RNA sequence: AAAGCAUUUGCCAAGGACGUUUUCAUUAAUCAAGAACGAAAGUUAGGGGAUCGAAGAUGAUCAGAUACCGUCGUAGUCUUAACCAUAAACUAUGCCGACUAGGGAUCGGGUGGUGUUUUUUUAAUGACCCACUCGGCACCUUACGAGAAAUCAAAGUCUUUGGGUUCU
RNA sequence: CUCCAAUAGCGUAUAUUAAAGUUGUUGCAGUUAAAAAGCUCGUAGUUGAACUUUGGGCCCGGUUGGCCGGUCGGAUUUCCAACGGGGCCUUUCCUUCUGGCUAACCUUGAGUCCUUGUGGCUCUUGGCGAACCAGGACUUUUACUUUGAAAAAAUUAGAGUGUUCAAAGCAGGCGUAUUGCUCGAAUAUAUUAGCAUGGAAUAAUAGAAUAGGACGUUUGGUUCUAUUUUGUUGGUUUCUAGGACCAUCGUA
């Protein structure tokens, strides 16, 4: 019964059929098959530098219907364009086009969050210094 | 069921019935105790003094409960000619 | 297998510094050296009689037996004085406590001492390489089939 | 049921059982010792015969095959042995 | 096709005992049931059994006692080292303190217990309580 | 169940538990011998000879009045046939359908039958040859099928 | 085996079940690769002349009707010749093996009856009745058991978790 | 503003492990939630009915056999078999010829020391093979399991030790601290494969069917061989001994 072989002398084939199956399974095959170094915006990296191009206004999904305050960012090691949630208030007054800002994931491992659509990263440093430090006056944005 | 010092522990020992001699739980609603009346000379059942019968709610369920009885009394001389082992 | 009259290649086959003189008559026509190749291992009279000269024969040659006795079964003897045993076995995989079937083939010299048909469970030998792929000869020969 | 005595069934219930679910099989079947009317000689008969069986001697017919136990044909006196 | 007789006496058995029978009737027998059955009656889990002979391969009536709650087999019969049992009791055993493991060792047919104060091991069969 | 089938039927003969012959029987242990191969030279196979001994002279079966087996008197009287019974009346089942099938091809029924007895055809013929009954290759050809059962 | 197959009659081979004191003696189970067979429905060249609807022709209905309804009609379940083989190709339940529950029907085979009827006087068969049995298509009642439930005699014998094997 | 959590640390991102019985050997699911190929055949692969004998002793339970009835056809069990079973302590091993080698006396041969002397040691004359040497083997091969060796250190588990505690480290501790004494630096794990060893259940494998079967204490024969021995080496043969081969007879 139970569908699979019992044999003593049967290990190949239940070896084999253990791969198989494996692959049914997300991320093991993001493991084997490399998506995050050909696929993925990152590099299969925590963060990536990029440069502003322009700042972006997206609306937020039902049912909330505020304006999210998001840019677009070129990066640098791939030149990939991808566009990025500049967090709490007052934040895309710091932020302006050409100021090598600093990204990261947006929490979810490659998903959008919460009413933003199609936005996957999130403004961690801008010029270099931090947006804590922005936000809350604790630094002061170089002139650049 | 005892520790080291054969001091008795498992604060009540069950009940086990007649016929498939399987414990009769303490949620067994359906299990029942045959008490049989001895009786003696000139008939005249004498009180207090029985022949008990177990049986538990899965047999009485079943339908075995009376052909359990009848090989139960019968090999306590309570019937003869009753109940036969060869089917 | 088959054979052939022994003097059948372009030099003269003889049994190194095995020197028949000719000035003596001796009753035997020819001198051979043969040698026991140890750990309990009989030489065959074919290898004592006969006429072969196989420098690679574990009897009557310039081989030593030394190493591992492994056991096989013949599977080709299509080659010239070399066949090719398969060593079965199974393979343990631990993590579900089963067994998997394998196999290793195993190319041997055959002397022209032995006669070996597919079938043929055999008891062979270690020695020095002797070509690119075989390291071992037959020692002895049990036929399978009866 | 329940409490059966399944080394010693009654007579019955074996008789009545099919061939191979008794406790232990065996045939149903017999032989047949017949007298045809020609000649007086000893011939024995499956019960259950699959060829029409004549007897040695002038050969008539002595039972016909059937999908179940042989018809005997007409009157011809049977023992059983 | 029938693959192991043993399978299908224990599981004989054990359809026997929940239904509340007194008796069994296993078709066919073979020394491997008569051994797990003798090592099963002198623990005390089943009673008087009789091997009725055919000329085929025999049958078995077993009295059953109630107090049985699984007769079981392993199949494949794994092997099983000295040091495994203790892996095998605390996995399909209901208390460190009673129930058998059936192995099969060069010295015979026996329980995990006596296994180990002969110190043997071979093969897995079964398990009983 | 069946090989080739669904069928789940049990029908089967049921010998009796005796290895002796019955008390009333009492011909001979040597007569029977001369009676089967008496029937073999008139070119009857061990599975109607055993039929023909008991349903007319009473035997009840071969063995248990003599020791032997039908077809291993044969062998030992030299009447043991080329190929055996059970494999030569498969064959001739398969010429016949062959036959029918040479000239109304339009039963898809008779095809599919054919490739089940052809598949039983080759499944006893690998056993044959394995117990060395049959010649270690012997190979079954459907162009040399009729051939071997005339 | 499935897709499927219904008034005759004769040929040609095939098949299950049953009966069997016949024969062989493990010859078996499930199966990558590889194959045979497949409802319909248009690759593709006689013939015979529409009941249906694409569409098309049309007449209504409707805001529109390119649809349902009505009349007619070409390609389009009839040749003799292939599908590459796709279906809600369904029991949405792989195949083989064993066990666990009570019943009444029915199809095929078999056994028995100091049974009924058919007529010769009953006989012989046939048909029927009663009982049993093997093998089928199914059904009824329960639930020890299972399940998320619907429900299920298998979808039970499953945390007391292992009969064999293929696929997903 | 007040309060909560962790705290010289706390948040965020990505990966990975547990959670996850959501990869399922243990241990999933497939009627309707995702999933039984339309159906059948079929090679590799996986799997496959039953069957082939029990030597040590001691304690425990029965089941038969009687010596035993106590008793109005049944009622208790003990001393003894063995009948398999159970727990212990233990036996136990190798089945052979050529002699090495005899280990001990089967010895008692001639009597001795010492309490009336089997209290008591040296000892030849046949006389103990297991205590192992080297030859043939015993000769159908495995899987499996037990034990053993051999397995680098560090890391891991872990013994000792008051680094002031701890992570650590492998040190240290006691006198007569004046001219010195001493314990340490363990042990375990280390699978798969290989090697050596015990087991003989489970699961395979082979044998004697056209007998070219097994034994041989039978007799005819063939060939090969040369150790000891006639001093010698080589060539030959008398016998010896050894294979192999071919007939006949014997046994079961
Ligand atoms: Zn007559």
């Amino acid at each position: 019964g139970k569908g699979k072989p019992r044999g003593l002398n049967s290990a190949r084939k239940l070896r084999v059929h253990r791969r198989n199956n494996r692959w049914a399974e997300n991320n093991y095959k993001k493991r084997l098959l490399g998506t995050a170094f050909k696929s993925s915006p990152f590099g299969g990296s925590s963060h990536a530098k990029g440069i502003v191009l322009e700042k972006l206004g997206i609306e937020s999904k039902q049912p909330n219907s505020a304006i999210r305050k998001c840019v677009r960012v070129q990066l640098i090691k791939n030149g990939k364009k991808v566009t990025a949630f500049v967090p709490n208030d007052g934040c895309l007054n710091f932020v302006d086009e050409n100021d090598e800002v600093l990204l990261a994931g947006f929490g979810r491992k490659g998903k959008a969050k919460g009413d933003i659509p199609g936005v996957r990263f999130k403004v961690v440093k801008v010029s270099g210094v931090s947006l804590l430090a922005l936000w809350k006056e604790k630094k002061e944005k170089p002139r650049s | 069921m005892e520790n080291d010092k054969g001091q008795l522990v498992e604060l009540y020992v069950p009940r086990k019935c007649s016929a498939t001699n399987r414990i009769i739980k303490a949620d067994d609603h359906a299990s029942v105790q045959i008490n049989v009346a001895k009786v003696d000379e000139e008939g005249r059942a004498i009180p207090g003094e029985y022949v008990t019968y177990a049986l538990s709610g899965y047999v009485r369920s079943r339908g075995e409960s009376d052909d359990s009885l009848n090989r139960l009394a019968q090999n306590d001389g309570l019937l003869k000619n009753v109940w036969s082992y060869s089917r | 297998s088959t054979e052939l009259t022994v003097q059948s290649e372009r030099a003269f086959q003889k049994q190194p510094h095995i020197f028949n003189n000719p000035k003596v008559k001796t009753s035997k026509r020819t001198k051979r050296w043969y040698k026991n190749a140890g750990l309990g291992f009989k030489t065959p009279k074919t290898a004592i009689e006969g006429s072969y000269i196989d420098k690679k024969c574990p009897f009557t040659g310039l081989v030593s037996i030394r190493g591992k006795i492994l056991t096989g079964t013949v599977v080709s003897t299509k080659m010239h004085r070399t066949i090719v045993i398969r060593r079965a076995y199974l393979h343990y995989i631990p993590k579900y406590n089963r067994y998997e079937k394998r196999h290793k083939n195993v190319p041997v010299h055959v002397s022209p001492a032995f006669r070996v048909q597919v079938g043929d469970i055999v008891t062979v030998g270690q020695c020095r390489p002797i070509s690119k792929t075989v390291r071992f000869n037959v020692v002895k020969v049990s036929a399978a089939a009866g | 049921v329940l409490v059966q005595d399944l080394l010693h069934p009654t007579a019955a219930s074996e008789a009545r059982k099919h061939k191979l679910k008794t406790l232990v099989q065996g045939p149903r079947s017999y032989f047949l010792d017949v007298k045809c009317p020609g000649c007086l000689n000893i011939t024995t008969v499956f019960s259950h015969a699959q060829t029409a069986v004549t007897c040695e001697s002038c050969s008539t017919i002595l039972c016909t095959p059937t999908g179940g136990k042989a018809k005997l044909s007409e009157g011809t006196s049977f023992r059983r042995k | 096709t029938r693959s192991s007789v043993l399978a299908d006496a224990l599981n004989a058995i054990n359809n026997a005992e929940k239904t509340g029978k007194r008796q069994v009737l296993i078709r066919p027998s073979s020394k491997v049931i008569i051994k797990f059955l003798q090592v099963m009656q002198k623990h005390g889990y089943i009673g008087e059994f009789e091997y009725i002979d055919d000329h085929r391969s025999g049958k078995i009536v077993v009295q059953l006692n109630g107090r049985l709650n699984k007769c079981g087999v392993i199949s494949p019969r794994f092997n099983v080292k000295i040091g495994d049992i203790e892996k095998w009791t605390a996995n399909l055993l209901p208390a460190r303190q009673f129930g058998y493991v059936i192995l099969t060792t060069s010295a015979g047919i026996m329980d995990h217990e006596e296994a180990r104060r002969k110190h043997v091991s071979g093969k897995i069969l079964g398990f009983v309580y | 169940g069946r090989m080739h089938s669904a069928g789940k039927g049990i029908s089967s003969s049921a010998i009796p538990y005796s290895r002796n012959a019955p008390a009333w029987f009492k011909l001979s242990s040597e007569s029977v011998i001369e009676q089967i191969v008496k029937y073999a030279r008139k070119g009857l196979t061990p599975s109607q000879i055993g039929v023909l001994l008991r349903d007319a002279h009473g035997v009840t079966q071969a063995r248990v009045i003599t020791g032997n087996k039908i077809m291993r008197i044969l062998k030992s009287n030299g009447l043991a046939p080329e190929i055996p019974e059970d494999l030569y009346y498969l064959i001739k089942k398969a010429v016949s359908v062959r036959k029918h099938l040479e000239r109304n091809r339009k039963d898809k029924d008779a095809k599919f039958r054919l490739i089940l007895i052809e598949s039983r055809i080759h499944r006893l013929a690998r056993y044959y040859r394995t117990v060395a009954v049959l010649p270690p290759n012997w190979k079954y050809e459907s162009a040399t099928a009729s051939a071997l059962v005339n």
